[PDB]
């Protein structure tokens, strides 16, 4: 026998909250088409954006990730409820 | 998928350089470098990993070959070809750790030469934003590829197909090696 | 020079053609036959060539190699130590790992080219995550820890010396260049904070000794640790002077910083591996501070100092393996009566110990003595500051030594003849430092 | 129930098969203990019982960046009197904003 | 295997037993109390700083009233 | 210097100066100037309109979010399977909630930044720290404990990332060339060209 | 006998440890000592540090009375009796020199004040 | 008083007490011939109250005895040196048998000793 780590948790509730990501699974085709349709649209408005500050610039993208949700995050709490 | 991740883009490469087709926008090569490499980092497929070492690194080539720099682009996929022969066409773990450490471009081998050539091109055009996020993207990269020569050598015991027809094989893995000193004067 | 090189490239080549049982004995005579060469370089080193004894080049700018004070001290002290390693690791695995890493670092030493230097270094970055990740004694964690580190630390150097070769044309230490960039010198800088162990950046290095060989450790401790002062003083001094002077303040807080917590951060520990390498943490931070007052006496006391380190951590990492080989333990706590059952290993623990506690009879006194000078050279209170805290280390080592000194113990253990045999050459060497012939 | 493993002659054999324990290397091994290894575990595993605490915000501020915002100081008042000393005017250091740009000083001139 | 946990009592008679034991609770200073003993222990260890400060201070100040007094004196005649 | 006697490196006269000599007789360059867009949008003098120029970006990006959560919501949702709830009356609060909380922090970087700007007077770093502090300081209202200290140091230290690699390392690495003699030493014997290279021509996309 | 008297061993450890274990020092023999004595654990005496901060409170004042009063209260004049002693011109100017000497004190010399600033001399080194 | 002499009952209590102030006597005496009248009078001082039968006046003397008995304890206790807390305590101890000595440590595979890297 040796030391081991401590898990937090029961072992049933963990399996519990583990057993939540097996949900029906939507193929990943729906969502690449809309990401390639827009992207293409949005390349083409870019060029006509305005120039903007590069603190500007940076502050987006920390905005931008710090919003951006994982694909597994909504799969996860999805419910089909009002 | 190894002939057509590399071959397709030399054609690409060209036409960009020789009909002038370039923009201003840098923020297509910054994405593609940043979403490589954390994808890079979270994949559990070892396909995944390979995928998308080639979304970060022609992301930093597109980068490059926008600013006119067709001599840099036209070696790295030269490199890179070769570099990814081995990893691809898995048959034996020495093979493919060479290959692996030379898509990380680790210094002995011929991928440190194809990275160097992208790395000098960026310091030239002094944009600090793309060379912070090369040095972290690359970062992310390695830990991605030190991932890979883990699950080869310090995993468990691994038993492979016997495929035996490296026909190109260990060539690329000659040239890789043996190719830095030659090159040298490049960078 | 051109007889070191050859060598150098030689030994590697060797493996390849041995018999796979020969393996231990050829591998001894080459690392043997590189230190001779290394005093044949030595010889063949005229003092009256001041600026550099020998530059050899062979058809580019990559391949320049010379070697100046600094080189040539730490190209000998890589030439002494490697054998004790040799003898220390078995199997052709390990020897092929151990050979390569040594004839990489040596011939990074000896470079002059920036790019060249880099390539050389960095070739050994597979070979410690593998080496340190090793099947049943080694830790993922420590690899991964070292690899990261010297990874992006080297990536930033790469960039700085990238940017020097587009904007001079040139990247070679023999062609006179200067750069007032503060980013440049940032990035030569970040190799040199993280290799030489430099608070916040000294994390990677106790996890990686405590779970390499006690081979990997010896040279680690030994030399990797040194491979900073010859980025300091031929790749980052002579281009970014103006950024260190600049800088000064910032420098000095950071080196003091690191001595400080490194001490303290020594108090907190249980493992004699720990201990050896937090205690190389602190006497490193000395050399770098030393070493950026950019006076005669501070190139040449932090030079000189190495050494001593080089000559002290080895042997002190050395008996910590025979006592592990010994005992399959590193808790000093398990560890009593040591005095009592080994009084051979003793001895000598206790000698190196004092090394490292930098007593006049020492190569680290006199070490200690001029960099201390080259600090009170600038102002007396640097100098002051890092003689008061040197008390902190004097704690650890007397709880460590007194823990370990006294008690019961049922078992005898004590070095062989071969354990003997493996530090006489530490031990000669540092009798004869410590008597002036530094 | 044991044995002399150790050869002086060279003729040393490994009797797996003796049923005396062999007196090897392994024999001088010291007795682990099962409280001192959980301990040994907690020691190096540390990081798992540390949480994010005002007192510990408090201890780290005050002690780390104190001292390190002393030495900062301190190396400012010494390089200050150096300048002082030295007769150089007031050097362009990183963080000072001085309309001075001298650096370092010229060894041909005078001062 | 591992050692015994079982003590000897051989000589619990002559030296005593070890039923008694420590009452320390194994923990360090509060954290108000380590603030105030850093603050003024390490001042004391940095004495030769305040008096190079102090004497620097005095200096520029004389130096600077000095320099008053020339220019005032300059400055009428 | 290469040895243990002097010190390292060199020093340079204050009182000698160099007369500037120029790289290439004649000088074609291929970057264009800014636009007088880029310079209007980056005019701080009015809080209120330098606020309401940039924001435009804030919510580009918090739409780009809103719309991305949205979709996964709604991939989810089955077709076949007749829905009680309208699907628009649960998707269109995650957009509209994501992009004006972006909205906000970013009028609220950008009103302090502004603000600061013209009481101090001087563009400075301390500027775009304090509008970084003011930002991740409302993120973190009712967050617990660790995040009110780290998300006031993260947004403070993006503007900070963003000057020194977007503003002060490209005007101090201006006079390298590459070509030619290097930038400080004129006298070496180095091929002097005619023009300067021109690797590309202006872009226009 | 000084050799071979018997010992006590230390028991076993044979619960969870604490984790700071480290601030005792266990040999094997019985009786484990702190690593500080008085830090933790029995006092000797039965003397807190209360009561050894009330008690210097108590001497404190009659040891510092002499030493006050020659010090701050009495001035060279009156101090003693008599003048510092009295050497040649050759030997008096060098012997002033001393800042630790003893011939700084002289009131009846000419020189007393510069003297007497010397002796309270600088801190710390001006370069 | 400490916990372990709290736990006790009354008659231990009380004879503790004696034992420890004879033991405190002899610490405080600068040599035996002042023991024996402080021995008699700390004989006296207990026989005085020993019929004392009220609960509540017997607790205050055990209390109040209690107390000058820590305050007193003396900064060096009059320890014999063979015994625990005594100068040759523990000075040279006696060696347990049972010695484990591995003999010829060199001689064992000798050629074969070392580290070995192993890989998967
Ligand atoms: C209606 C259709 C729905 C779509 C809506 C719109 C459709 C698209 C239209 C136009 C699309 C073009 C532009 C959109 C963004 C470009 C990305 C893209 O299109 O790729 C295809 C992508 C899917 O591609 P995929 O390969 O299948 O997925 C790969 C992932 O593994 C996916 O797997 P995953 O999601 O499970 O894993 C996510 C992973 C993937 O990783 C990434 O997202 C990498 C992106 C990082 C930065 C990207 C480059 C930034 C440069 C932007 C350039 C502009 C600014 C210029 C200067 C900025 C300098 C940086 O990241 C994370 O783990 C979550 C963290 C989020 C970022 C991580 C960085 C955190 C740093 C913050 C520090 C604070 C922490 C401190 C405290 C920490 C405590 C220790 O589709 C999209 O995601 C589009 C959704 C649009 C939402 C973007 C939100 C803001 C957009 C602009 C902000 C820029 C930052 C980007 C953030 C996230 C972008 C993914
Ligand atoms: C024997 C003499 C060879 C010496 C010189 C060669 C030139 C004479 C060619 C003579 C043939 C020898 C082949 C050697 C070179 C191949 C080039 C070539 O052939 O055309 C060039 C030549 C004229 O083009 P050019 O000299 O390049 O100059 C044009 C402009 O300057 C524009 O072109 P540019 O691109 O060169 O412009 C200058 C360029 C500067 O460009 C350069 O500096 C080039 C650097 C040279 C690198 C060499 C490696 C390239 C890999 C290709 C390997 C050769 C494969 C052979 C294929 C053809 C076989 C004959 O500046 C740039 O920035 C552009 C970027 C260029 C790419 C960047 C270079 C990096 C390459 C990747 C290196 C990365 C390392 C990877 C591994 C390295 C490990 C050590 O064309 C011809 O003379 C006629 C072609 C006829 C070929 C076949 C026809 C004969 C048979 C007819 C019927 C066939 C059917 C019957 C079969 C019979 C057998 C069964
Ligand atoms: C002319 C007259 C004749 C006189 C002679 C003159 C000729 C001159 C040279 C001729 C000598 C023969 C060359 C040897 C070729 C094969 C060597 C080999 O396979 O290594 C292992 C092999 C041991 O074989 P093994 O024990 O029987 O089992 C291997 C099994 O096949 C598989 O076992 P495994 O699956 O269990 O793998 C476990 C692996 C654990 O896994 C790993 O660690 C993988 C790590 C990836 C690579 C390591 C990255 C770092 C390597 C740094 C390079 C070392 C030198 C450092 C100097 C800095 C240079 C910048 O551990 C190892 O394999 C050994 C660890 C260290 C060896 C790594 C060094 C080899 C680098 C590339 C080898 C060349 C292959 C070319 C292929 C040609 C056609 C296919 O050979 C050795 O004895 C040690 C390596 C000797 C290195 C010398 C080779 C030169 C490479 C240096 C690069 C410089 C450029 C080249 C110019 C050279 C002079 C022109
Ligand atoms: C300056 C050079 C450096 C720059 C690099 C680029 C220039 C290239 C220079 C050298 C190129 C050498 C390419 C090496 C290829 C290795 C040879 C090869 O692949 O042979 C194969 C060939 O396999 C085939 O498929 C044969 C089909 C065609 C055979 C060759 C075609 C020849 C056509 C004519 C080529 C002449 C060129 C025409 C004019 C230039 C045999 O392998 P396998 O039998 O399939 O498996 C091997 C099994 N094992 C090793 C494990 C034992
Ligand atoms: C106010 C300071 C003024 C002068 C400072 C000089 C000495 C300060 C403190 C002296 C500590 C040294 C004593 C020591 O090392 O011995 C300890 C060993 O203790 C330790 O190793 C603990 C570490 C203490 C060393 C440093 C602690 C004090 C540091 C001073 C200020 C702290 C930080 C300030 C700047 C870093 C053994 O304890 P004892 O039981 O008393 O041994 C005596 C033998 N006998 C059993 C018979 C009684
Ligand atoms: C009879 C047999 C005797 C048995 C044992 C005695 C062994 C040798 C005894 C005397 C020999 C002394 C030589 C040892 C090193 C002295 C090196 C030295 O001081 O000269 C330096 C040479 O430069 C250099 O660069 C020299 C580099 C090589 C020196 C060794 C480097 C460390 C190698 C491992 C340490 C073992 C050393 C032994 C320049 O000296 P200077 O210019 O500073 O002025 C001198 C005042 N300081
Ligand atoms: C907060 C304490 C600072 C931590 C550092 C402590 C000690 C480090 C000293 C290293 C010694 C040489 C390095 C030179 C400068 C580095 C840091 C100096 C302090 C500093 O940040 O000064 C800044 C200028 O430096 C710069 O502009 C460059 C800063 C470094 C860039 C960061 C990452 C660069 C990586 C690039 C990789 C290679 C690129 C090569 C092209 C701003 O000071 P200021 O003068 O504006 O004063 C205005 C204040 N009122
Ligand atoms: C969130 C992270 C941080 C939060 C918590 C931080 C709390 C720490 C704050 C106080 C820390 C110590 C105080 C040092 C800075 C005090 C104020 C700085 C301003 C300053 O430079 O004044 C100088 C302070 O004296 C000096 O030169 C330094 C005197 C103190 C140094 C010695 C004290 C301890 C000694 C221990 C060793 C450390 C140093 C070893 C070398 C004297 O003014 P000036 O004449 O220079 O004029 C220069 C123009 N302002
Ligand atoms: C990689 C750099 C990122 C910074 C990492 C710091 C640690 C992160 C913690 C987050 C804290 C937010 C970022 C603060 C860092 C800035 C340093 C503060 C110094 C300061 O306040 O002075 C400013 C200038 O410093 C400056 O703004 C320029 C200093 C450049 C930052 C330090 C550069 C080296 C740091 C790298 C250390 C290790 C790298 C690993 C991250 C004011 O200047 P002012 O002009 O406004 O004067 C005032 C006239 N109103």
């Amino acid at each position: 026998d040796e030391p081991k780590h401590q898990i937090p948790g029961n072992a049933l509730d963990n399996w519990a909250f583990l057993r939540t990501y097996a949900k029906p699974l939507p193929d990943m085709i729906h969502y690449y088409y809309y990401v390639y349709l827009f992207g293409f649209f949005f390349v083409y408005k870019v060029a006509d954006f305005p120039e903007y500050s590069p603190r500007v610039l940076v502050m987006a993208a920390l905005i931008g990730s710090l919003f951006y949700v994982r694909r597994d995050w909504v799969h996860r709490e999805f419910k089909d409820s009002p | 998928a190894f002939v057509f991740s590399t071959l397709p883009k030399l054609s690409v490469l060209y036409l960009i350089s020789n009909s002038n087709i370039g923009s201003e926008c840098v923020w297509w090569g910054l994405i593609s470098l940043w979403l490589g490499s954390i994808s890079q980092y979270q994949s559990v497929f070892v396909r995944s990993i390979l995928l998308y070492s080639s979304v970060a690194e022609i992301g930093l080539v597109l980068l490059v070959l926008q600013e006119g720099f067709s001599w840099e682009a036209f070696s790295w996929v030269s490199i890179y070809f070769l570099s990814l022969s081995g990893v691809w066409h898995a048959n034996s773990k020495f093979v493919s750790a060479i290959s692996v450490a030379s898509i990380a471009g680790l210094p002995p081998f011929l991928g440190f030469i194809g990275k160097a050539q992208i790395l000098k091109s960026l310091v030239s055009i002094n944009l600090g934003i793309l060379i912070f996020s090369s040095i972290l993207a690359a970062t992310i990269s390695f830990i991605g590829y030190l991932r890979l020569i883990r699950l080869m050598y310090l995993v468990s015991p691994v038993k492979w197909k016997n495929n035996k027809d490296s026909s190109f094989i260990n060539w690329s893995t000659w040239m890789l090696t043996v190719g830095t000193l030659p090159m040298v004067y490049s960078v | 020079m051109s007889l070191y090189l050859f060598m150098l490239f030689l030994q590697p080549l060797s493996l390849s053609f041995v018999s796979r049982s020969f393996s231990k004995i050829s591998s001894l005579m080459m690392s043997f036959a590189t230190l001779w060469s290394a005093v044949y370089m030595w010889f063949t080193s005229n003092g009256a060539n001041q600026t550099f004894y020998q530059v050899v080049s062979w058809g580019s700018d990559w391949s320049t190699f010379g070697v100046c004070y600094t080189s040539l001290y730490i190209s000998l002290l890589c030439a002494f130590i490697f054998p004790i390693c040799v003898i220390l690791v078995q199997g052709y695995r390990a020897l092929s790992i151990l050979i390569c890493i040594q004839t990489a670092v040596s011939l990074s030493i000896v470079s002059l080219h920036m790019l060249a230097f880099y390539a050389l270094f960095e070739s050994s970055l597979l070979l410690f995550f593998i080496l340190i990740g090793r099947r049943k004694y080694g830790s993922l964690s420590a690899a991964y820890n070292i690899s990261i580190y010297t990874f992006i630390s080297a990536l930033g150097f790469l960039i700085s010396a990238f940017w020097l070769n587009w904007s001079f044309g040139s990247v070679c230490a023999l062609l006179p260049n200067e750069e007032a960039n503060s980013f440049v010198a940032f990035g030569i800088f970040i190799l040199l904070w993280v290799k030489a162990p430099l608070v916040p950046f000294h994390l990677w290095l106790p996890e990686a000794h405590v779970y390499a060989p006690t081979a990997g450790s010896v040279l680690l401790a030994g030399v990797l640790l040194k491979i900073s002062i010859v980025g300091l003083h031929v790749f980052f001094l002579p281009i970014c002077a103006s950024s260190i002077v600049k800088a000064f303040p910032l420098i000095l807080s950071i080196c003091l910083g690191s001595f400080i917590f490194s001490s303290f951060s020594t108090l907190k520990q249980i493992d004699l591996k720990k201990i050896v390498a937090y205690s190389s943490i602190s006497h490193m931070a000395i050399v770098f501070l030393s070493s950026a007052t950019n006076s005669g006496l501070g190139i040449q006391g932090a030079v000189l100092y190495c050494i001593a380190h080089g000559l002290i951590s080895p042997g002190l990492f050395l008996l910590v393996g025979i006592l592990y080989k010994n005992t399959n333990t590193k808790l000093v706590f398990y560890l009593r009566g040591l005095s009592q059952q080994a009084p051979v290993w003793w001895s000598v623990w206790v000698f190196f110990m004092l090394g490292n506690l930098a007593f006049p009879l020492f190569p680290n006194f006199i070490a200690e003595v001029v960099c201390l000078s080259a600090l009170f050279k600038n102002h007396e209170l640097y100098a002051y500051a890092f003689i008061f805290f040197s008390f902190v280390g004097t704690v650890y080592s007397s709880t460590v030594l007194g823990r370990l000194k006294g008690g019961v113990s049922s078992q005898c253990v004590d070095a062989s003849r071969l354990d003997v045999i493996s530090w006489n050459p530490l031990v000669l060497a540092t009798v004869v430092t410590g008597i002036g012939y530094m | 129930s044991s044995r002399i493993a150790g050869d002086t002659t060279g003729k040393y054999t490994p009797n797996i098969f003796s049923p005396e324990t062999p007196m090897d290397r392994s024999f001088s091994h010291v007795p682990k203990n099962p409280f001192w290894e959980a301990w040994v575990f907690r020691r190096d595993n540390i990081q798992r019982e540390f949480v994010w605490t005002w007192q510990t915000i408090f201890d780290l501020a005050t002690f780390v960046g104190g001292l390190y915002v002393a030495m900062y100081a301190t190396a400012s008042f010494c390089s200050r009197q150096n300048d002082k000393r030295n007769g150089y005017p007031e050097r362009n250091y990183y963080f000072s904003d001085s309309k001075s740009n001298f650096v370092i000083p010229d060894e041909r001139e005078f001062y | 295997n591992y050692a015994s946990l079982k003590a000897d009592t051989s000589m619990d008679h002559v030296f005593g037993d070890s039923t008694n034991k420590l009452n320390y609770d194994f923990q360090l200073m509060s954290s108000k109390e380590a603030f105030f003993w850093n603050y003024t222990l390490y001042p004391i260890v940095g004495f030769p700083i305040f008096l190079y400060l102090y004497q620097f201070n005095k200096l520029e100040n004389f130096e600077a009233e000095i320099a008053a007094a020339k220019a005032a004196k300059a400055a009428s005649e | 210097t290469f040895n243990y006697v002097i010190p390292y490196g060199g020093s340079s006269s204050y009182t000698i100066n160099n007369e500037p000599v120029k790289a290439e007789e004649v000088t074609v360059d291929f970057s264009k100037e800014p636009s007088a867009s880029s310079l209007k949008l980056a005019d701080k003098s009015d809080w209120i309109a330098y606020t309401f120029n940039n924001v435009p970006l804030m919510a580009t990006v918090g739409l780009l979010a809103g719309a991305h959560e949205a979709f996964l919501h709604y991939e989810r949702t089955p077709i076949y399977g007749k829905r009680t709830y309208n699907i628009i009356k649960k998707l269109a609060p995650i957009v509209i909630n994501k992009t004006a909380y972006a909205t906000l922090l970013g009028a609220i970087f950008c009103a302090t930044d502004a603000l600061y700007e013209n009481y101090s007077g001087k563009k400075s770093y301390t500027s775009g720290m304090v509008a970084g502090a003011a930002t991740g300081a409302v993120f973190a209202i009712g967050r617990p404990l660790p995040q009110p200290l780290v998300w006031p140091l993260v947004f403070a230290a993006a503007p900070v990332i963003a000057d020194l690699f977007g503003e002060v390392y490209p005007e101090s690495m201006k006079s390298a060339r590459g070509y030619g003699t290097p930038y400080g030493f004129e006298n070496l014997d180095d091929a002097v060209p005619t023009r300067n290279p021109i690797r590309r021509n202006p872009h226009h996309y | 006998a000084g050799a071979g008297g018997p010992v006590k061993l230390s028991p076993p450890v044979d619960k969870p440890l604490p984790y700071n274990y480290d601030f005792w020092m266990d040999n094997g023999i019985y009786p484990g000592q702190p690593i500080y004595d008085g830090m933790f654990g029995s006092m000797v005496g039965n003397m807190s540090l209360e009561y050894m901060a009330k008690g210097w409170l108590v001497l404190l004042p009659i040891l510092s009375a002499p030493f006050v009063y020659e010090h701050c209260i009495a001035d060279d004049v009156t101090r003693n009796p008599f003048v510092p002693r009295q050497y040649p011109s050759e030997v008096r100017e060098f012997l002033a020199l001393f800042k630790n000497g003893f011939v700084l004190n002289d009131y009846s010399q000419p020189d007393y004040e510069e003297m007497k600033r010397r002796q309270s001399g600088l801190l710390t080194p001006i370069y | 008083a400490s916990e372990a002499v709290l736990r006790l009952p009354h008659k231990l209590r009380v004879m503790r007490m004696y034992r420890t102030g004879l033991k405190e006597i002899v610490n405080w005496s600068y040599g035996r011939h002042e023991f024996y009248p402080r021995a008699n009078a700390l004989r006296m001082e207990f026989e005085a109250n020993k019929e004392l039968s009220d609960r509540e006046q017997i607790r205050k003397l055990v209390l109040h005895g209690e107390d000058l008995l820590a305050r007193f304890r003396h900064w060096e206790p009059t320890i014999r040196s063979e015994f625990v807390g005594g100068t040759v305590y523990g000075v040279w101890p006696q060696h347990c048998k049972d010695v484990k000595f591995v003999p010829n440590p060199a001689y064992i595979d000798e050629f074969k000793q070392g580290d070995t890297v192993l890989l998967y």
